[PDB]
């Protein structure tokens, strides 16, 4: 339920290409082919960044018609 | 002003087989509805001769092309190839690791093709290194489509994430990008929370070989009206 | 029509173009 995410280093945004760049650092042993909870990192990781992106997109100039 | 949207052209080359071909068709499926297949296999060396792309480049009219080609030196490999003018501006070679998932290996959900996706990219690499740049700037050319000044929220349907897998030191061997691809879902808490579904492709790539403009067609690429 | 709807800034990744400027 939380909608915030905080970050070491701010993420960046190009909103005319919904897009994010994500800085922070990452670490080789959670993201080794041979790790098992891979997918679940790259997943979580991705959802932080996707919430952050929204929460920029519904910040800009809006209007539910 | 802005041009059209980049037309893409899959390429099977001479080595092509079908697990490769499988990649191919998920993975074009994502450039719907700008794509076309090629469905005969063609005696392509990019690196040692480029004419042949700048050809297809011009008669199909796709500034966008992706060459399949396996060899067990370089295996699963999938050249991406931008042009300028039919002119070739820049190449990666991208190899698909063992550990690939297609598009079978997920549960289908309901999918509106032709809708603007989402970019994610995780890595400090993809702003300060000049391989990862070129390959931020690859993806973000090639799959974001339609450029537009007004957006439906109802549209924000998926999103498509690369991760460097893990951060490294200068002068070891590059890491792979971790390509994929997700299916949003909100739910509320004003602001919605988040959750993510996977549904392929699943794409871990190694680089190969490079090819980068000169800085006169740089110029003429990135010109400013 | 109902729908909520944005209006995106201008991009800032600089990408290459197809073609020449006219």
């Amino acid at each position: 339920l939380p909608v915030t995410v905080e970050k070491p280093i701010p993420v960046v945004y190009d909103l005319g290409n919904l897009a994010a760049f994500d800085s922070n650092v990452l670490d080789k042993n959670d993201l080794d082919s041979s790790n098992a909870r891979r997918e679940e990192k790259i997943k979580s990781l991705t959802r932080d960044n996707v919430q952050l992106l929204i929460n920029q997109l519904l910040s800009l100039p809006m209007k539910t018609t | 002003l802005v041009e059209n949207v980049k037309q893409a052209l899959f390429i099977p080359g001479q080595s092509c087989n079908k697990n490769l071909h499988d990649i191919m068709v998920d993975l074009s499926a994502l450039k719907k509805p700008d794509m076309k297949r090629f469905n005969r296999k063609n005696d392509i060396h990019p690196f040692e001769d480029m004419s042949p792309l700048e050809f297809f480049s011009e008669k199909n009219d796709c500034s966008l092309m992706v060459l399949m080609t396996s060899s067990k030196k370089r295996k699963n490999n999938m050249t991406f190839i931008r042009t300028f003018g039919y002119k070739i501006y820049d190449m990666i070679e991208l190899m698909v690791a063992d550990n690939f998932k297609l598009l079978s290996d997920f549960k289908k959900l309901t999918f509106t093709v032709g809708l603007k996706p989402m970019f994610t990219f995780q890595g400090a690499a993809f702003d300060t290194h000049p391989v990862y740049k070129q390959i931020k700037s690859l993806f973000l050319d090639f799959f974001r489509g339609e450029s537009t000044d007004l957006q439906d929220v109802a549209g924000l349907q998926h999103v498509i994430s690369m991760t460097i897998q893990g951060d490294f030191q200068d002068g070891e061997p590059l890491p792979n990008v971790l390509f994929r691809v997700y299916k949003l879902k909100s739910y509320k808490s004003r602001l919605p929370r988040i959750e993510l579904v996977e549904i392929g492709p699943r794409l871990d790539f190694k680089i190969g070989r490079i090819h980068t403009p000169s800085p006169d067609m740089v110029t003429e690429a990135h010109k400013k009206p | 029509s109902v729908m909520t709807l944005l209006q995106l800034p201008d991009p800032t990744t600089d990408l290459p173009r197809e073609k020449p400027l006219p």
